[PDB]
């Protein structure tokens, strides 16, 4: 399974776009995100299918419209008046929430990623870039407030290599997924939380993503991102 | 206006216990008619309050957190009770003032093959003090020795489903409770 999206768009400044997302459902959460050339990852809103009125970030209020089909079984992303910064790689995300998703505050982890719909139109901190030593431990900080990650909200923590979609690497706030090394930790204390990297490697060279829910403003948030690099010896 | 309750009780769903819900009512008259014909059998318990208090709440702000228990455990619903639902859940105070509603909802909740969907918290380190919610996910360290990030030997991932079916005894069968509070 994976889930498949429309092909890449070239806008006029002014339209819309309307992106499928397509699972080859109605148990799971429709997560819509973006990242914009060379930017970190921004949630756009969401949807729990058949059961769900979509929610959405204060950014995109009154220009998105996220629709879910049963019937043809896709979810559809509807941005309008399209600016040039809207130039961006749209990602659609499947949630687990362990069975049947009541709500999108209850996902435990965004394991299944789309591709990327690339659309051209003519807040927790995180260390912008880290460096750390081969073989030797580094550490991500993600910092949040009271209305996420210490109103009792997991981090997730994703990695994305160049050119490929994130990928998740820790939920809970220390569970690995299937799949993951123990190289790699959690943790998480009070407002803050941590991605440890043990015995650094130079395929960990990658860009990191905090993720927690925030309930002042009813949505999933993302850090602004960690370049983590390796060094040498 | 009127009390939107026919969205409580008739929602097109119920959370597990481990995420209740819960929906303000805030400003209105209250017409608790939809129990009648959702439930033909349900309790309405209320401690230290006259249920006809719930009627009108015109000037009065009340909370209804709302979930799917099993029938054994709706005793756990009630001011000094111990359990698991009431231990790692759902906790109401000693000094509980308000109502718990809850009706058998077999014909909604089972299914033959077993309706995994619902879940409880299993393991937790303190008990929940009253009216908190819990909706983590991080496995639960029941050793001597780190878990490292997943399950396993005395390594408990916290949540476990509900497997209802029709075929169980009343006890073990799927209800919805309601629980009426004050703010």
């Amino acid at each position: 399974v994976q889930l498949v999206e429309s092909g890449a768009e070239v806008k006029k400044p002014g339209s819309s776009v309307k992106v499928s997302c397509k699972a080859p459902f109605s148990s799971y959460a429709i997560s819509w995100v973006r990242q914009a050339p060379g930017q970190g990852l921004e949630w756009m809103g969401g949807i729990i299918p058949i059961f769900g009125t979509p929610n959405y970030a204060q950014k995109f209020q009154g220009r998105v419209t996220i629709t879910a089909d049963e019937s043809t079984s896709t979810a559809y992303m509807e941005l309008s008046s399209l600016r040039s910064e809207d130039t961006a790689v749209y990602y659609c995300a499947r949630g687990y929430c362990g069975g049947d998703c009541y709500s999108l505050e209850l996902v435990w982890y965004f394991d299944l990623w789309g591709r990327g719909t690339l659309v051209t139109v003519s807040v927790l901190t995180q260390p912008p870039s880290v460096s750390g030593a081969p073989g030797q431990r580094v550490t991500i900080s993600c910092t949040g407030s009271s209305s996420n990650i210490g109103a009792g909200y997991d981090v997730q923590w994703y990695q994305q290599l160049p050119g490929t979609a994130p990928k998740l690497l820790i939920y809970g706030n220390s569970n690995r997924p299937s799949g993951v090394p123990d190289r790699f930790s959690g943790s998480k204390s009070g407002t803050s939380a941590s991605l440890a990297i043990t015995g650094l490697q130079a395929e960990d060279e990658a860009d990191y993503y905090c993720q927690s829910y925030d309930s002042s403003l009813s949505g999933w948030v993302f850090g602004g991102g960690t370049k983590l690099t390796v060094l040498a010896a | 206006n009127l009390c939107p309750f026919d969205e409580v009780f008739n929602a097109t769903r119920f959370a597990s216990v481990y995420a209740w819900n819960r929906k303000r009512i805030s400003n209105c008259v209250a017409d608790y008619s939809v129990l009648y014909n959702l439930a033909p059998f349900f309790t309405f318990k209320c401690y230290g309050v006259s249920p006809t208090k719930l009627n009108d709440l015109c000037f009065t702000n009340v909370y209804a957190d709302s979930f799917v228990i099993r029938g054994d455990e709706v005793r756990q619903i009630a001011p000094g009770q111990t359990g698991n639902i009431a231990d790692y859940n759902y906790k109401l105070p000693d000094d509980f003032t308000g109502c718990v509603i809850a009706w058998n909802s077999n014909k909604l909740d089972s299914k033959v093959s077993g309706n995994y969907n619902y879940l409880y918290r299993l393991f937790r380190k303190s008990n929940l003090k009253p009216f908190e919610r819990d909706i983590s996910t991080e496995i639960y360290q029941a050793g001597n020795k780190p878990c490292n990030g997943v399950a396993g030997f005395n390594c408990y991932f916290p949540l476990r489903s509900y497997s209802f079916r029709p075929t169980y005894g009343v006890g073990h069968q799927p209800y919805r409770v309601v629980v009426l509070s004050f703010e």
